[PDB]
């Protein structure tokens, strides 16, 4: 919040407040927080009518040090998910200079919650030992179709692990992230596109035409209409199976069975069967397009401008071939002959609406010729072909629907929550920031400065050096949880469940999905993960280059641990654990936003632990810096990337060393501390430098102790941003001598991005759109930074900081509104209770039928030979069962 | 790190008053009065003591 | 756990407190949660790759003695099953020179759990009583499809024993270990591939094919097409029947009947059949072959490359003729012919897809021809070519679905958990170590030394002296128990049942079988069991020649009983007495890793005990040993096959003398113990001869007394470590004269073994991969063994143990070990801030852990 006298900065709370953690609960940050303040929707509304295109700015009026006003000033919008593929030069559109940005993803089993066995697989279990008196060979009952024989070995050594579903709802999300760019550009901001290219223009009045494998540059056609894998190189294989024994001896272990709960509908079920296909394979499996109409700042030239989507670009490795069992149509004997086999099917499989050329050709709405016992000869396709066909053809409301149907088997509103917020903390890119007195800058059109990125984790994106397909793989930045399919394939015909695994009486999704809104919150949602991140970076002094070399450093020990903690290296018992040091920035989140993160759960020998976003980094990437005017690296500073006044306007609660400079009223405007607050000033042999006051060790201290670093104080790094923000400071060493750190030209600091007014908008003056809040404290070889001024420079700020003169700073003209967290139709009044008592019943539906035990054992021949009976089903231990105890 | 206790420092000396040469091993055993200083204890307090 | 300091190496448990026992029950430790070990790990050089074919290996950062940090570090991991057949020599494969591995074993009978008798056989007993079985008519028959006459003349027979199902299992289990190579190739990590042959590099493109009889060289073949046992030759015999009346007298005695349960057991009931077939005759019956391309380090040379599973080598049972008695669909009497006796069963035997030659061919698919009471001649099939019909067939996913339906039918968890434990005993195998003085070593492409190897239990392995069939003196390793065909029958057909019998659900079937991940796992479970045995070994300063010759040629009555109480004894029933040095090696496994081995039941006198595969060991082996390089043995330290690194990682807790040394250049880096705690040291400055300090002598300074031998104390092994870990150090005797143990080359140490880079990654550096611990105290002369430097170089470390200097050495950066700078400005103790704000969510987890 914006503080209004000093008063208000003088009584925020301490960074040591807000880390602490906290125990009540909360809800999930939906972006809805930023969109009341930065546009004009009040409640519900179509996003056509509301004109969302030109909704994209922090707008206000400010006030200057000089005391003027300007009106109607503005700051963009930091992130964005495009990257340009054509840029702008010299008012002609032209090709792209800079390779493609990469992601590479880590994908292991980990423990999740306990799962245990359905009453219907005890149900099987007797039906196999009753069996056993006989001499018939039919074992148990075929669930749902499929063969008896399959229910027999499905329904057999059971995984302790229990299921993730995480790594499929996360291609099903970055997939809903492409395809709801397709919607019309009334409901798409135009900051969107000008994030990188700040010299084009989208044209509002056409759609963007989202497509595959077409870009000019570098091979990113992966094949073009001949797929290829954009990282592996290669192609797949799929095969569709009736029954498993047809299926391959050296596969049979992969084997996918596809539930019927799903292909439901009367339509769009071969899509469904494509879109579950692709939910478990390779992700990519093309490149993807964004095709936007611009045109120059002046209006005059227009052009399809070409942008590669970054959901496109982040690899999730999985399976390349793979073997589906579709469901059969009736109980009967496997197919021996093809007519009897594709006469059997539910749903029978086929190419989309999209030709493809190569090897085995596929022609649009094309059969598949179903594998049959004695078959002479085995069929399949390649599979990067088949999703190739489809590709075209995926939209949001299918998606929807889809994901709406695969809700009532099993749970997946928080599992999908929290791979969509893994969705938006990879995709999510701003621009590095630029150094400069004034309000605005940027880096040169298609050079490298002007395309090099980061997270919101202030971490830089890496690049591909070579033509795609890639012969080689990135080291990972992120880790992800796998879903196998042998207990998948228990879970989806009702042999298992877990807690996560429950049906959710809603029996719906979350808010985001189907909607054409989806781009702009996602877009609202990375802002707060920034805040968070920027935080826990500048409560410390460390410049950029010190974090860019602290793993291996054995200059100081204290650096080390720091950078050691701040990623998730650890496991125990079998699984992961998260960051030691990303609870505190989850602890932030939480006391300033007063919202919760979605987690997943861990399972630590039983013990449930939460694991958030922020705790799952990789070491390996380079932190953020900011460039020069001439595009020189500056690595002084502590890591930035965007402009305080986003921190500090959409915050509950932030801490005091953050906070903005007050309005000037009257006698009063800025104020500091001194010796009274424990502090001291320091000067060193020379008399014509003058550091502000700082904390008392500072005063013994020119290299820091190894075994420690800077502490947090909030009112010394206030001091330090008031004698940055004069226009003249110098960057320097406990005996005035130069750090090894390349410094700003003098009187610089980093500045927001710039992009084109709308007529009446004016830029931001002086340093209303700058980070202030990095101030350097621990220089690379283990050196104290100070800020010095000269004598004469020094005198105001110094009494400034003893309150009895005055400084003069700029502000932004804004007051402080934090909303609260926070629909029945006629016919839903109509049918409440029966929905009220059905959902009630749908949650201990599980694997339940109403014949019980007690029924089942009147037909048996020896009820104490029953396995139920010898063995009652229970959890499974972790992370192993008992076996072969001590008698 | 000898400040630090992590090491030993070497200086000249007088070998003067009870002050005696150290050898390049010191191969130390069981701390132990010697049988002569036991006898000769008392006589010798009893002269600081004077 | 690695030391960050030399605080936590004092404060190390001693090994009498670990080896202490414990009484609480302790869960299994699969290689499910010994995986994420090598997964997710420190260091940021690392390119965390996905692929399991990739997670083969130890990376991490190293720091050098000198101050130097080395990035992306490697060390290789020491098992495989796997032996090679072709040679990569000259970047080529070439035809191998030596002579293939053989395992053998000894049977025993099992009197442990006696069964009970059913309600249904004590009424038939009842009735044969009261009648004379007279009222039963020609044809009766029971709804399983035996008649009456057969199930009434088998409930006769008493029987003292339980019943054990071990053997069988085993066999099931080591053929789905073999089955489990078929996977595809990102699924098998590559480092399993050049253990042996370290200058091949296997290709990720094609997946492994699992053939039989293919081997170029030794005979490997077994005949080809015509399949005899591959030990001592011969074919074996297999027969079917509908009632024991039709067997031949002599064999009558002998035979087995199928249950329908094992022939509704999977789709294929002949599957479901030849399976039972080979899981109740003797094993191997032929020898399965795993052909895998590859190519040269350079990428110049690829081509197919043959290896023998270490499974397929093992020897167990002795069965080679067998009668198979099969339900009858019908209620009807016994067949007089032929058609009769065809149309009768259940389901007719069959020969299976791949067909053979010989006297008795079989043609692929062939119908045998059942047996009659009318008797024009006996018919029969050939066992070995019957059963290298089905060969090519089994497959993992089927045997998960024939172990659900014995689970159902018998309960088979904890009896596939042990089986499974002597397939990883038996089976996981490392080859002998090379000394160095750097970081890493091989012996010579093709040479006989490049394929001595070892047990996790540190016995060298039996080759084979001459081609096969083999016609050899057996050299058995371990005792196994067997499955007996008559109490089978009693529980087959319900007449009788056993505490241990309980029926289970199939979901209960362990879940390393028919998974793809398998072969992977059992790798990872040789390391603890090693760690274990290592700190059993090096308690005491025993040489190796002094082991291989404790039990045959030692005039010393302590060797004698040492080597003998190590390994179990027979009882006068003939059943085993497990070891009785073998429940201290279980209990250090216990407090290592507080995870517990399988148990089994074994009975002495009415008396119930437990064996583990620690206690079933046979005394009269070999140990390992380590090469200097060009080869020559050395065998002056006691036996060692795998470095420091994966005894300290991976362990929650080790005794004192086996922590990791702390990092260079910081304050309380590398110590010693002196005096104070009870040391003293032994001095030879007459001939240059220095020694730490050591233990206070009981009459045995020079030579020990006959009945005693060197006694543990930690400290002074740890003194003896330091003295080695110095560059040239000196193996004499109490007087400085030489031992007569064969000694390294001076400064030389057993080091861990080499195996080919990926891009970007390191040798190891110094002695990170060294294994140090193993330092010599008794010789086979019986005199003492010391460690000398000379009086120059012995002055630093002195003053170390004597805590008045500091000492350096290499270390892995690893789990909260950070790299100490050259000044050590000390500041004020400090708490920092970021440990205050997250300790409790720290120790939350510990405690979490605590709870597991």
């Amino acid at each position: 919040p914006i503080s209004a006298d000093f008063s208000e900065v003088e009584n925020a709370p301490s960074f040591l407040s807000l880390a602490e953690n906290t125990d009540e609960v909360l809800k999930p940050y939906t972006g809805l927080e930023i969109q009341t303040i930065i546009t004009n929707i009040v409640g519900d509304a179509n996003p056509n009518q509301s004109r969302i295109f030109d909704q994209d700015r922090l707008r206000g009026n400010q006030y200057s040090a000089g005391g003027l006003v300007t009106q109607n000033a503005v700051s963009a919008i930091p992130f964005t998910n495009l990257i340009p593929r054509t840029i702008r030069v010299g008012n002609i559109l032209v090709n792209s200079a800079n390779r493609l940005q990469i992601t590479e993803t880590n994908v292991s089993e980990y423990y999740s919650n306990p799962i245990i066995a359905t009453k219907l697989s005890e149900m099987i279990s007797d039906q196999v030992k009753n069996n056993q008196f006989s001499t018939w060979r039919r074992d148990n009952t075929s669930l749902q179709g499929f063969n008896a024989f399959d229910i027999a070995t499905i329904n057999t050594a059971i995984l302790p692990n229990g299921l993730s579903l995480e790594s499929m709802l996360l291609k099903l999300s970055l997939l809903h992230s492409i395809k709801a760019m397709n919607v019309d550009a009334a409901s798409i901001n135009r900051s969107q596109y000008q994030v990188i290219d700040h010299n084009t223009v989208p044209t509002i009045g056409a759609p963007a035409v989202v497509g595959v494998n077409n870009s000019p540059v570098f091979g990113e056609d992966c094949g073009g209409n001949n797929p290829v894998y954009p990282f592996g190189g290669g192609t797949g294989a799929i095969a569709f199976h009736v029954t498993l024994q047809t299926v391959p001896d050296e596969r049979k272990s992969y084997a996918i069975f596809v539930p019927p709960a799903i292909l439901q509908a009367t339509s769009d079920a071969n899509e469904a069967l494509a879109l579950f296909a692709l939910s478990m394979s390779e992700w990519p499996h093309a490149l993807y397009t964004v095709t936007k109409q611009t045109t120059d700042l002046a209006g005059a030239n227009a052009g399809q401008q070409v942008f590669i989507p970054t959901q496109s670009t982040i690899h999730i490795g999985g399976r390349r071939v793979l073997d589906l069992i579709i469901p059969r149509r009736e109980i009967a004997p496997n197919p021996t002959t093809l007519v009897a086999a594709n006469a059997m099917c539910m749903v029978r499989p086929q190419a989309g609406p999209d030709a493809t050329a190569g090897a085995i050709p596929l022609a649009a709405g094309q059969l598949f010729n179903m594998n049959f016992i004695g078959a002479p000869a085995f069929e399949e396709w390649p599979m990067t072909s088949y999703l190739y066909s489809w590709a075209g053809r995926f939209d949001i409301t299918t998606i929807r629907q889809y994901m709406g149907r695969l809700a009532t088997m099993v749970g997946v509103k928080d599992a999908y929550w929290a791979a969509h917020e893994l969705n938006v903390a990879l995709s999510q890119v701003a621009p590095k920031m630029t150094t400069a007195a004034g309000g605005w800058a940027a880096q040169a059109a298609n050079s490298a400065q002007q395309s090099d990125v980061c997270y919101s984790s202030l971490l830089t994106v890496t690049r591909s050096a070579a033509n795609f397909p890639l012969a080689n793989q990135p080291a990972a930045d992120m880790r992800v949880y796998d879903t196998d399919p042998a207990t998948w394939n228990k879970v989806a015909l009702g042999l298992a469940t877990a807690a996560n695994l429950v049906p959710e009486q809603s029996m719906d999704v979350p808010f985001v999905v189907g909607d054409a809104r989806a781009s702009f919150w996602e877009r609202l949602q990375a802002i707060p993960m920034c805040i968070a991140w920027t935080m826990y970076y500048h409560s410390r002094g460390i410049t950029t280059l010190a974090w860019d070399n602290a793993y291996t450093d054995n200059t100081n020990k204290w650096l080390q641990k720091m950078v050691r903690n701040t990623f998730s290296t650890t496991q125990s018992v079998g699984t992961i654990i998260p960051a030691r040091y990303g609870k505190i920035v989850c602890n932030l989140y939480k006391n300033m936003f007063h919202r919760a993160p979605a987690y997943v759960a861990t399972s630590v020998g039983g013990k449930e632990l939460h694991i958030t976003h922020f705790e799952r980094w990789l070491p390996g990437g380079t932190y953020a810096n900011v460039y020069s005017g001439a595009g020189a690296v500056v690595n002084c500073f502590s890591p930035v990337l965007i402009p305080d006044i986003w921190c500090q306007y959409f915050t509950a609660k932030l801490p005091l060393f953050a906070g903005a400079f007050p309005p000037a009223q009257g006698q009063n405007s800025t104020k500091g501390f001194n010796s009274k607050q424990g502090l001291m000033i320091h000067r060193n042999q020379n008399n014509n430098l003058v550091a502000p006051y700082l904390e008392k060790f500072a005063d013994n201290s020119s290299y820091f102790p190894v075994g420690q670093g800077p502490e947090i104080n909030d009112m010394a790094t206030w001091n330090g941003r008031l004698w940055m923000t004069t226009g003249n400071v110098q960057y320097l060493d406990y005996s005035g001598a130069a750090i090894v750190e390349a410094v700003p030209p003098a009187g610089e600091l980093p500045v927001g991005k710039q992009i084109p007014l709308l007529a009446g908008e004016n830029a931001p003056i002086e340093l209303t759109n700058a980070a202030t809040t990095c101030v350097p404290r621990y220089s690379n070889d283990g050196r104290r930074i100070f800020t010095y001024l000269t004598t004469a420079q020094s005198v105001i700020p110094v009494q400034a900081c003893n309150r009895a003169a005055n400084l003069a700073r700029s502000c932004w003209l804004l007051s402080n509104v934090y909303a609260e967290p926070a629909v029945e139709d006629a016919f839903d009044t109509l049918t409440n209770s029966s929905f009220l008592d059905v959902a009630k019943s749908v949650a201990e539906s599980a694997g339940e039928v109403p014949a019980t035990k007690a029924l089942t054992d009147l037909q048996a021949v020896d009820v104490s030979s029953l396995p139920s009976t010898s063995d009652p089903s229970n959890v499974l231990s972790q992370p192993a069962p008992l076996m072969s105890p001590p008698t | 790190q000898a400040c630090n206790r992590a090491a030993n420092l070497a200086r000249s000396c007088w070998l003067l008053s009870n002050v005696y040469a150290e050898p390049a091993l010191q191969a130390l055993g069981d701390e132990v009065e010697d049988a002569f200083d036991t006898l000769t204890n008392s006589s010798f307090l009893d002269v600081a003591k004077s």
